[PDB]
RNA sequence: GGUAGAACACGUGGGAUAGGGGAUGACCUUGUCGACCGAAACACGGUCCCCUGCUCCUUCGAGCUGGCAAGGCGCUCACAGGUUCUAC
């Protein structure tokens, strides 16, 4: 089960430092070459660095010479991403990916990693207020009511929404945040249901902000009417 | 001079077992070592091609890869409700290695009128200090939709701010959010909020109205 | 001490247009320009000539070219000279 977990990804100031850790799992990265790539909140996917195999070469871009050096531990089996003089420009979530075999594939990346995040900004990290959307009892007597969380006011980005603990999937639609004029962060996530089971199944969102530390778990009950 | 690779188009959108085929230019000569990359929105890419004409171990046979000199042609021979992600072509001939701005691929699909739901402001958020109604629009197509807000019959502008979803993989529909936030003193001062939906599947605006304080 | 010859290692000056109806010394190194392997884009270790040519008593054989370029060595021609040996 070849896997790569990335970490080491967060807010830091505009000029600061960070080291990006890329862990390896069914394979050694000591037999691989080993790709940094970023990718910018609506934009396309921007190469950042290479190491190779067996002689530890390294190859950069040409916006990111200098400032940020990779690197890669075969006894911990884990690749590196040293980062320096962090500016604007650099926001982004940045993915570890593996050069596939050359007998298997070519030269592409066949495994790649879920990314990590990582935000430029001077500004501070807020904790988010969830709020519940309760179903209207006033809804037309429909087949099918819609019931949701509102995640307002935090920073920076993002934020995980389930619903049940992960339990309801089907008709979940958590929408792109969207960034207010006070700097923030808000978002909502809705989720469709048979409204013949307002009065029976319990429906609470799971709502976690990792840079703020903040789990909530609000339960929508509609109201009295 | 780094290798530059434009791809075309940015952006289309064709039907359920449509052909459809991402053209991607090299600068100089890359030889065939330019692959196709399939990616979900805030999801990794995943390989589809290499070696230009190669697909990758358990890509569907749908997904073909060519090549002409320095031209690369990415096709979807019946295109599927699944297929929804933006595309990327990356060569691998020369350091640094470059990506194509990508080719975000829709599904056209038949029109489908939304389903609208208005919340009005939580308890908790009044205790906040602020209140945040919202109006919902749900599996829905194409993406255009227009949302007004109406407090007490008036209208407003600026105050209101909206977000989108992607494409859902089974059914090809959106799903519109629009929160109209104001401050406790200014939704206590008006009675009755009105959210004024205009979209393609309706033949009439589609209205969804509450007065405040009741239920 | 002389004459003549040979075997070596040399010096100088030359020579090398052409591959299936036949190119090359199918040497070494570097640069290059390509594909493909070893878990391997660079570095490391390798592969890419059936025929034909050359070599050899690997002789139904066996060994030496992916292409190009330069340099070195080698092959060949001429001019002598040097060392050793042989004969008179």
């Amino acid at each position: 089960e070849v896997q790569l977990v990335e970490s080491g990804g967060g807010l830091v100031q505009p000029g600061g430092s960070l080291r990006l850790s890329c862990a390896a799992s069914g394979f050694y990265i000591s037999y691989s070459s080993i790709h940094w790539v970023r990718q910018a909140p609506g934009k396309g996917l921007e190469w950042v660095a290479s190491i190779s195999p067996y002689s530890g070469s390294t190859y950069y871009a040409d916006s990111v010479k200098g400032r940020f050096t990779i690197s890669a531990d075969t006894s911990k089996n884990t690749a590196y991403l040293q980062m320096n003089s962090l500016r604007a420009e650099d926001t982004a979530v940045y993915y570890c990916a593996r050069q596939g075999y050359r007998r298997r594939s070519g030269r592409g990346f066949d495994y790649w990693g879920q990314g990590t995040l990582v935000t430029v900004s001077s500004a501070s990290t807020k904790g988010p207020s969830v709020f519940p959307l309760a179903p209207s009892s006033k809804s037309t007597s429909g087949g099918t009511a819609a019931l949701g969380c509102l995640v307002k006011d935090y920073f920076p980005e993002p934020v995980t929404v389930s619903w049940n603990s992960g339990a309801l999937t089907s008709g979940v639609h958590t929408f792109p945040a969207v960034l207010q004029s006070s700097g923030l962060y808000s978002l909502s996530s809705v989720v469709t249901v048979p409204s013949s089971s307002l009065g029976t199944q319990t429906y609470i969102c799971n709502v976690n902000h990792k840079p703020s530390n903040t789990k909530v778990d609000k339960k929508v009950e509609p109201k009295s009417c | 001079s780094d290798i530059q690779m434009t791809q075309s188009p940015s952006s289309l959108s064709a039907s359920v077992g449509d052909r459809v085929t991402i053209t991607c230019r090299a600068s100089q000569s890359v030889s065939s070592a330019v692959a196709w990359y399939q990616q979900k929105p805030g999801k990794a890419p995943k390989l589809l091609i290499y070696s230009a004409s190669s697909l990758y171990s358990g890509v569907p046979s749908r997904f073909s890869g060519s090549r002409s000199g320095t031209d690369f042609t990415l096709t979807i021979s019946s295109l599927q409700p699944e297929d929804f992600a933006t595309y990327y072509c990356q060569q691998s001939y020369s350091f640094p290695s470059t990506f194509g701005q990508g080719t975000k691929v829709e599904i056209k699909r038949t029109v489908a009128a939304p389903s609208v739901f208005i919340f009005p402001p939580s308890d908790e958020q009044l205790k906040s200090g602020t209140a945040s109604v919202v109006c919902l629009l749900n599996n829905f197509y194409p993406r255009e939709a227009k949302v007004q807000w109406k407090v007490d019959n008036a209208l407003q502008s600026g105050n209101s701010q909206e977000s989108v979803t992607e494409q859902d993989s089974a059914d090809s529909t959106y799903s519109l959010s629009s929160t109209l936030t104001l401050s406790k003193a200014d939704y206590e001062k008006h009675k009755v909020y009105a959210c004024e939906v205009t979209h393609q599947g309706l033949s009439s605006p589609v209205t969804k109205s509450f007065n405040r304080g009741e239920c």
